[PDB]
């Protein structure tokens, strides 16, 4: 059971960097995106 | 035994009274050198 | 000097605002906010262009307007304002009095911050210090100049066990053989993100023994700004470090919660968007945490020392946390609590088992201390560790295969965790915690003894029961 | 036991302070009585020359209507606009060109700046 | 006065230009006017959050911003009312709208059309400071004091005599041609402020022969208890509403279902006070907010349920906070959180959510208050975390800022034990600092007997693997009589019924004596053992009726049945030999 | 440049009996040795530049403990080398910049330590090049890409990080130097995952 539980909790951290990771890249875009038609002019 | 306090309120009193004789001599001249420095 | 306000604000959002014509500025500076109602905040210049500067506020924006809010500077470089009188007073996280006493006045101002040390300044911690307790003084000794933090879990006595380290710090120098002056010995007590029943707890705990008068004091609450948990430490080890560089003190400092200046930290880090890390903590949190803990150690040429003793909770236990985790890079060590020892009352509930001292081998010895320090470390270490393996293979196969090596070493064990390490609130000297070793280990016959060397065996194999 | 201690030492910590703070009251009086002296227009003008001097571009300087007339000689040669202020006593400050940065050169300013600096210095000389 | 129009509107979001001057958290008037919240300056554009639903709004709709941030109206007339999140009372708002809660609509937090009996307790010429007692206005049987507002000084000029008026009457006018009225305002996000916050050295008592022993809390602390389902969580709140020190009980709901907080609605005004014969909701101020209300309101409830609280105890009461559901209040706080863009910290919660909790928890405790008189707050907020799991991040950090944890279990309850507070999983930092307290009022032996108590039901919890593997007959003497102690323990002194006219309500004094009676016949039991007494003999003795029954013994005539009850414990092993 | 390389085929004595027999590393190879805190990389490695038949060691602090660094300034002149009569601290270099420095000087250190090690193989012996921590450079470079507001690739790391890793490790090996004479470059660097 501790192994098991040990695995569960190790993958959920994992899923959980990796959905920071994206949305990070989606605010990161977001931004880029409003600087670039915000210097267009 | 329990009375012990009364001389080292004493002390503080005096120590106090001394520290502000001590304090008084050089006040005008205090007064001046921070005002010199104060002022352009 | 002058005064120079600057009121073209453009832009205020969160914890941020822009100040468009503050080319003087200084990178990093601290500026003063003043609004309509001639409250007045707190600020930091975070980053300083020719179109704005980015300026963001210590406490909440609340109250602040494009029309009559302005800036003003107040100097280059965080100075703190330090004197020898500090001893015995009282002070939040941003250095203001709050015993009620009046302000101090400076001898010299110093930057928060401070600067590296000089790898070439340094020398080898190499003198011990008796915590009093019987696990830390004899199997993890503490040096001066180290760091050595404590990992505690949620309801572990973390406090108390900080609290006794600070009453029974001594350093004993009759030990040293030298015979020299006691030197002075003070303590820095840094405290973040505490509640009101730990500072009523800290405050009773240093009043009744006498204690604060040689301890300065500086207590973050939990409901306070948010910044202020970020300077405390800093402003605490630039005190301890002048004092112990410039009036040759030994200086303790213990910082009461490193989770809280954590969250701080993550929370100041979100607010200004930089990557994130592991678990959401910035990615600079490394280098963030090396500036407070490289601040200790020892110097050549000088007298004064630095130690640090910093106290954390690992979250659900968790070694592997990034707070753990990055706390032990940078540390010479660390004391581990134990849940375990906690259930079955022990106190302190220390397992020696993951604990380390890493500059033990440097201050333990003739002329240090007694010259079987390191000899009975070892050989409590080796059967200590016999013992829990005994006790792992009872609870499988059953008590019937022990042999009578097998259920001495395991009553040896039970002795132990009895004696040496459930010392209550027993201020144990290392003179007693040596006896109370030598008295449980004469419960193993001369033989099992190998790591110790046959001129100690005799000399203090006395074959004693303990006397307590 | 250590009560007696800090007993004394908080006895001894409240003089100080309060020798400290009626050294800086009567600072304070003593600034107070600055302009009845004869070299109040003269430090003055070297107060707003100062202020000037440290905000370059600066389009006016503002000051008290009854030191107005003392500055308006120094505001002819500085080549700026001048105006008066009641609120801005014992003090002058200058304008910049955008309007947005202000130079404040005021005497409790001045002695709100320094007297951090200036405590050490009265502390030795009042305690040797 | 500042003044916009809507420039660009998104969703909840409203961009309104020409509103220079405007400060950074001020409350807006939206539309013709939905009440919003500037949360960015930029130029002269302010952004707005609005609170209701922003469907049918247009660009060039006018935009005022009334000055101040989100406070709450403290003053006479909040007791015996209900509130929603931002202090609108439902009653009216029914009165004028009906069934629904119809948006734009605005009343008053105060009535402004009640008269109240003033009583002045100043004089012309008197200097006042803030704080002070001004006057005095009965209501509901209390003596509700006009307190001067902290940020106000000056002497008074003139003071109107005693008579009827309206809480926006100047009852008194300072010489500075400040009005002060009957009421005043504060910001909810700004903790009022103390003279000076006193240590916990007295108990705060509950009334459950459980919490008042094993897990005490002291006068201003803080606990937290968990919710599932099934445990009897709203009969233990109820209960101790009824038969606490407090003088005045604020109950926060902040989000929960709408049944739930139905229910909730319709039991408080059956209940009675113990004190009087009068219902207890007249010492009582209901804060209600359903799942489908605005999220700005459960997110403003506690801050305003808790500005009550330091209002009433800063008027010199003691008084008892309790938080329905802090898990809704993190879920809203998230949401606003997510309507930011703001990054999260973990399991999607902001990274200032333990700051937002300790700001909320740290506003208890027992202070000296402004006018020198002694007041505190005591706050007991629950959790109920999605799935019971506490390695949910809320309960994580709500675990590490209160002073008890009073754990709630379904398992006691299902087998008909109530409370059914498990004491395995519970703790209570609090007994060390109130231990002289219990000594100089309760017994020199108090604490002595609560371990001995402690200590037995440990033993008796760690046996529990045997018994269940074996049976209980299986054991020898001394395991029968510990598991037949901790029996008669869990029967007779932790388990309570609400219901009972007597049984509901327990003192000090009765719980230490029936704790020192369970020890001392269990030290008789041990003797009798120790002399050879078979354990059926022990087990059939007829005074475990008298223990038995002891709980149900009046307060006035427990001393009699306590000695009597002690002198047959000793008379029934002594003489039968 | 160097005229040619060379294959490895001499052992890199480290004086450890596990990783002498059981994962021996030859002359001019690369061997990496993660692991977590107090698992004893730092120890691993003062053991090998105490106990090499190295002509010249080169060890480089990049970002770790200056007690460690101190440690070597005072303990190393007074043992002896090995391979020849002296004190044992002329046969070292040290590249300190401990973590309270400059978190930009990390990269440089690395550089300066393998161009270094590369010069002295150019003369003609056989250095030995230590890694104290190469986890704190590439969080260096994380942090320069960061104020750059490059996209990151995976837990906030440049998408060039494995490229420079690359790059580093490739200079190792025996080879014929220019002067058409033999040396070698061993490299060990520590991961702190
Ligand atoms: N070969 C060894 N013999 C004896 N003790 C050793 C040995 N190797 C390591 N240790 C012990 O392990 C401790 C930790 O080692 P070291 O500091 O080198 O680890 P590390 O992996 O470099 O740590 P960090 O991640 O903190 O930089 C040493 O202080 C020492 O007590
Ligand atoms: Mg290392």
């Amino acid at each position: 059971i501790p192994g098991i539980r040990a695995q569960i909790r190790f993958i959920q951290q994992v899923l959980e960097q990796r959905e920071r990771e994206d949305t990070f890249r989606l605010k990161r875009i977001k931004g880029k995106i409003e600087a670039r038609e915000a210097e267009e002019e | 035994t329990e009375a012990l306090l009364a001389r080292y309120r004493e002390r503080a009193e005096a120590e106090a009274k001394a520290v502000r004789e001590k304090a008084m001599a050089r006040l005008d001249e205090a007064v001046a050198l921070v005002l010199k420095e104060v002022l352009p | 000097l002058l005064k120079k306000e600057y009121t073209g604000i453009t832009y205020i959002s969160g914890p941020l605002l822009f100040v468009e014509n503050a080319k003087d500025l200084a990178y990093g500076a601290i500026v003063d906010i003043k609004d309509g109602t001639g409250r007045v905040r707190g600020g930091q210049v975070i980053e300083v262009s020719e179109e704005y500067a980015v300026i963001q506020v210590f406490e909440e924006t609340t109250g602040l307007d494009l029309a009559t809010t302005s800036v003003s500077l107040v100097e280059d470089v965080a100075r703190l304002g330090v004197s020898k009188e500090m001893l015995g007073r009282r002070f939040n996280g941003i250095g203001k009095p709050i015993d009620g006493l009046p302000p101090i006045t400076p001898e010299k101002r110093l930057p928060i911050t401070g600067l590296p040390l000089n790898p070439v300044a340094r020398r080898k911690p190499e003198q011990f210090i008796q915590t009093g307790i019987s696990t830390i003084d004899v199997m993890n000794t503490l040096v001066r100049g180290q760091k050595l933090p404590i990992f505690s879990g949620s309801g572990l006595p973390a406090n108390e066990i900080a609290a006794q380290i600070a009453r029974q710090a001594t350093v004993r120098p009759d030990l040293s053989g030298e015979g020299e002056k006691e030197e002075p010995f003070a303590v820095v007590f840094a405290a973040m993100g505490i509640t009101q029943r730990e500072l009523s707890y800290f405050i009773q705990e240093f009043e009744r023994t006498g204690a604060l008068s040689r301890s300065v004091l500086f207590l973050n609450k939990a409901d306070d700004p948010t910044i202020e948990r970020i300077l405390t430490p800093r402003m605490a080890l630039t005190v301890a470090e002048y004092l112990a560089f410039e009036h040759d003190y030994h200086v303790l400092v213990i910082l009461t919660d490193m989770t809280n200046y954590c969250e701080a930290l993550r929370e100041i880090g979100a607010a200004r968007e930089e990557i994130p890390g592991r678990r959401g903590y910035p990615g600079y949190m490394y280098t963030d945490l090396a500036t407070i803990y490289e601040r200790a150690g020892v110097v050549e040429g000088k007298k004064g020392s630095v130690t640090q003793i910093p106290i954390l909770s690992m979250p659900d236990d968790d070694r592997t946390h990034p707070i753990p985790d990055l706390t032990g890079y940078i540390t010479e060590g660390q004391i581990q609590l134990s849940r375990e020892l906690h259930r079955k009352g022990i106190y302190p509930p220390i397992d020696p088992l993951p604990s380390l001292s890493r500059l033990m081998n440097n201050g333990v010895g003739k002329g240090k201390t007694r010259e079987d320090h390191k000899q009975v470390s070892d050989q409590l270490y080796s059967a200590y560790a016999n013992g829990v393996d005994i006790r792992k293979l009872v609870a499988i196969i059953g008590e019937d295969a022990l042999t009578e090596n097998d259920r001495r070493y395991l009553q040896f064990a039970d002795a132990f965790e009895r004696f040496f390490i459930n010392q209550g609130q027993q201020n144990r000297s290392i003179e007693e915690s040596l006896q109370i070793a030598w008295a449980l280990l004469s419960m193993l016959p001369q033989g099992e003894l190998k790591r110790i060397s046959k001129d100690h065996i005799g000399k203090y194999y006395g074959q004693k029961l303990e006397e307590i | 036991e250590s009560a007696g201690e800090l007993l004394v030492a908080t006895a001894r910590t409240q003089a100080r302070g309060e020798v400290l703070e009626e050294v800086r009251r009567r600072v304070r009086e003593a600034l107070e009585a600055l302009p009845q002296k004869p070299e109040w227009p003269e430090v003055v003008r070297k107060l707003a020359l100062e202020a000037l001097e440290a905000l370059p571009g600066a389009k006016a300087l503002v000051a008290n209507p009854e030191d107005l007339p003392h500055l308006e000689a120094l505001a002819r040669e500085r080549g700026v606009e001048l105006q008066a202020e009641p609120a801005l006593r014992l003090g002058v400050r200058a304008v910049g060109a955008e309007g947005k940065t202000q130079v404040e050169n005021s005497l409790l300013a001045r002695l709100d700046r320094a007297w951090d600096a200036l405590s050490s210095k009265v502390a030795q000389a009042l305690w040797g | 006065m500042i003044q916009g129009v809507i420039q660009k509107i998104a969703g909840p979001a409203v961009i309104a230009k020409g509103m220079l001057g405007a400060r950074m958290y001020d409350i807006c008037k939206v539309g013709e006017g939905l009440v919003g919240e500037i949360i960015r300056l930029d130029g002269d554009t302010a952004f707005v959050q609005v609170y209701e639903d922003t469907s049918g709004l247009k660009v060039g709709e006018p935009v005022v911003s009334t000055g101040l941030p989100l406070a709450v109206e403290l003053g006479p007339g909040m007791l015996n009312g209900i509130y929603d999140g931002i202090q609108r009372p439902l009653e009216r708002i029914r009165e004028k709208t009906g069934i629904y809660i119809t948006r734009g609509v605005v009343v008053h937090a105060l009535d402004r059309e009640k008269k109240w009996a003033w009583t002045p307790m100043v004089k012309p010429g008197d200097e006042v400071r803030g704080g002070m007692v001004l006057g005095t206005v009965p209501e509901f049987g209390f003596t509700h004091k006009i307190l001067v507002p902290p940020d106000v000084r000056g002497r008074v000029k003139e003071v109107k005599p005693a008579g009827e008026y309206t809480v926006e009457e100047p009852v008194v006018v300072l010489e500075d041609g400040t009005e002060l009225k009957m009421y005043h305002t504060w910001p909810v996000r700004r903790a009022r402020p103390v003279q000076r916050k006193l240590d916990p050295n007295t108990p705060f008592l509950t009334g459950m022969r459980i919490l008042d022993v094993l897990f005490p809390v002291a006068m201003g602390g803080t606990a937290a208890i968990p919710g599932p389902f099934g445990a009897g969580k709203s009969v233990t709140q109820q209960s101790l509403a009824k038969w606490s020190n407090a003088d005045v009980v604020v109950y926060v709901g902040c989000g929960e279902r709408g049944n739930e907080m139905t229910d909730v609605l319709v039991e408080f005004p059956e209940l009675t006070d113990p004190k009087t014969g009068g219902p207890l909701m007249h010492r009582t101020v209901l804060i209600a907010n359903t799942s489908n209300m605005p999220v700005a309101a459960r997110e403003a409830s506690i801050y305003v349920g808790v500005t009550i609280a330091e209002y009433f105890r800063d008027q010199g009461f003691s008084v008892a906070l309790m938080a329905d559901s802090t898990s809704r209040w993190a879920e809203a706080l998230r949401e606003i959180s997510s309507r930011l863009e703001e990054m999260p910290a973990e399991e999607g919660y902001p990274p200032y959510l333990a700051a937002r909790l300790a700001a909320f928890y740290e506003r208890a405790g027992k202070v000296i208050t402004l006018g020198g008189e002694e007041g505190a707050v005591t706050i007991v907020g629950a959790v109920s975390p999605p799935g019971g799991d506490m390695s949910e991040p809320v309960t994580q950090s709500t675990l590490r800022i209160v002073g008890a944890f009073w754990r709630l279990d379904a398992s006691l309850a299902f087998r008909r034990h109530f409370p059914a507070i498990n004491w395995n999983g519970s703790y209570s930092l609090f007994t060390s600092a109130l231990d002289p307290w219990y000594r100089e009022n309760v017994a020199e032996d108090y604490p002595e007997l609560r371990d001995a108590i402690s200590e037995l039901l440990q033993r008796e919890a760690g046996l529990q693997e045997i018994v269940q593997l074996v049976g209980p007959d299986a054991l020898q003497d001394a395991e029968r009589l510990v598991i037949e102690v901790g029996r008669i323990i869990r029967e007779d002194f932790l388990q309570q019924n609400a219901y009972h006219e007597v049984d509901a309500y327990c003192s000090m004094k009765k719980a230490y004596g029936i704790m020192k009676m369970i020890l001392a016949f269990y030290k008789e039991a041990e003797a009798a053992i120790k002399r050879g007494v078979s354990i059926d003999e022990i087990l059939q003795l007829p005074v475990l009726e008298r223990i038995g029954r002891a709980r149900y013994v009046s307060e006035e005539e427990f001393p009699a049945y306590f000695e009597e009850a002690m002198k047959e414990i000793q008379g029934a092993f002594k003489a039968l030999a």
